[PDB]
């Protein structure tokens, strides 16, 4: 019942709209990013964000939208700065204007070039095809960091094992669907993760958050099923003791 | 604890080290299906660090992860190898800024000294953009602590209150047995009025 109350409280704060995008990386995140492109004066490179806008979840991959959201989310919080300097002048707005969380900081200038070295070659749409891309520059950076140009989206368990077998061109990391709930990584040929899908949208999505709230409703619905099923056989197993 | 939580991750520091991967699969298939845990292969790779520690503590650092833990000989086999933890110059004392930067800039044999070190609490990685301008760009992201790798209580709140329901069992048990006392009590009473009636 706990369980169920807290996906209804996620429910219900997707559903006011308070989950805002701009918020999802974190409550104070627009303070850090006004604060970094007001003091980008060491960043030779501006700390540009937030980058969910410039690197949106895109339609079709809804199976690991939450994933995507989730792997992209956890490597998103890494902005973009040129010296150590800037690096100390994230920490100095971090301080500032105390942001709730703390931004990685990668110490490399902004620049747009071709991944096409080491592109992914497979039936699979890279994630830069799951992906919606706007500024070029934050998109080569997703790029070559999180080397999404060499993963294709294996949409099954075996399936991903097999394919990582063969090792096409660029074939790194899978992403396949088990449920919306959690979903599979897999890396190595058979390194399987069950890995539970974000709740927290901090990915930007093109879908409104209408589809998150429907889907919390959904989880609502099957944990109210797991506590009648319990309480059933709870029920049956006192009935015969009394 | 928390250096070897930073540079090993929690999923592999819950994972369970196995010898290989046939036994890995015939292993998880009745685990897994029961609980999902992860299984870290016992790899081959170098158990031992690249560069001797002298050269590493030239920068201002004192040992390697691989030396700051101690364990199972697979499991830390498995660290060494996959983790590769000895290849981590790790340390409680910050490197200066100018080592820092020396380590930043590509060394003369051709790359980076190391691309995972710790300094204090902090880690530093340095890598390399495969395109572009591909600069050579470091990243250092505070160390925070933790009681992993240490059977320690901290749950201590736990403790606290099964000690409390000890006692309070205890005390039930000790009040049951002065009312049984009581009913043996009533009992003789009632036998011994039982008996002179009968006499």
């Amino acid at each position: 019942s706990r369980s169920i109350q807290n996906k209804k409280v996620e429910l219900q704060n997707i559903a006011k709209g308070n989950d805002t995008f701009l918020m999802n990386f974190d409550r104070n995140m627009d303070r850090l990013l006004r604060t970094i492109e007001q003091r980008k004066n060491e960043f030779e490179t501006p700390a540009i964000g937030p980058l969910g806008s410039l690197v949106t979840i895109r339609k079709g991959f809804e199976k690991w939208t939450r994933s995507i959201q989730r792997a992209i989310s956890s490597s998103l919080n890494a902005f973009v700065v040129s010296n150590p300097k800037d690096n100390r002048l994230f920490r100095d707005i971090m301080r500032s204007c105390g942001i709730r969380s703390n931004i990685p900081i990668v110490t490399y200038c902004l620049s747009q070039f071709d991944y096409s070295k080491g592109r992914a070659h497979g039936n699979y749409p890279t994630i830069v095809d799951a992906l919606e891309f706007s500024k070029p520059e934050i998109e080569c950076l997703f790029v070559d960091l999180s080397r999404i140009e060499r993963i294709v989206l294996i949409e099954d368990k075996n399936e991903a094992r097999n394919f990582l077998q063969r090792n096409p061109v660029n074939v790194n990391m899978a992403l396949s669907l088990r449920d919306r709930r959690s979903g599979f990584q897999l890396s190595g040929g058979y390194r399987l993760d069950t890995v539970t899908y974000q709740d927290k949208i901090r990915l930007k999505v093109n879908s409104s958050s209408d589809n998150g709230t429907q889907y919390l409703k959904d989880l609502i619905e099957q944990e109210t099923k797991e506590l009648q099923n319990i309480r059933d056989r709870y029920e049956e197993k006192l009935s015969e003791v009394r | 604890a928390a250096y070897l939580a930073q540079c090993v991750d929690y999923n592999t520091s819950k994972a369970l080290t196995v010898v290989d991967s046939d036994s890995y699969k015939l292993f998880a298939n009745p685990i897994l299906d029961k609980f999902k845990v992860n299984l870290r292969e016992l790899s081959s790779a170098d158990t031992t660090p690249p560069v001797p520690a002298e050269t590493v503590r030239d920068l201002g650092f004192e040992g390697y992860l691989s030396d700051f833990i101690t364990g199972d000989k697979r499991v830390m086999k498995m660290l060494c190898q996959t983790s590769k933890i000895h290849t981590i110059p790790v340390s409680r004392r910050e490197l200066t800024p100018a080592q820092i930067k020396k380590l930043i800039t590509p060394r003369p044999n051709g790359k980076i000294l190391f691309k995972r070190i710790i300094h204090g609490n902090r880690l530093v990685d340095i890598k390399q953009s495969a395109y572009g301008s591909k600069q050579v760009f470091p990243t250092d992201v505070s160390i925070k602590q933790t009681n992993f790798y240490q059977g320690s209580i901290m749950s201590n709140e736990q403790k606290i209150r099964i000690e409390n329901e000890i006692i309070n069992l205890k005390n039930e048990y000790n009040d049951r047995k002065s009312t049984l006392d009581a009913l043996s009590n009533q009992k003789s009473g009632y036998r011994h009025e039982l008996s002179e009636l009968a006499s």
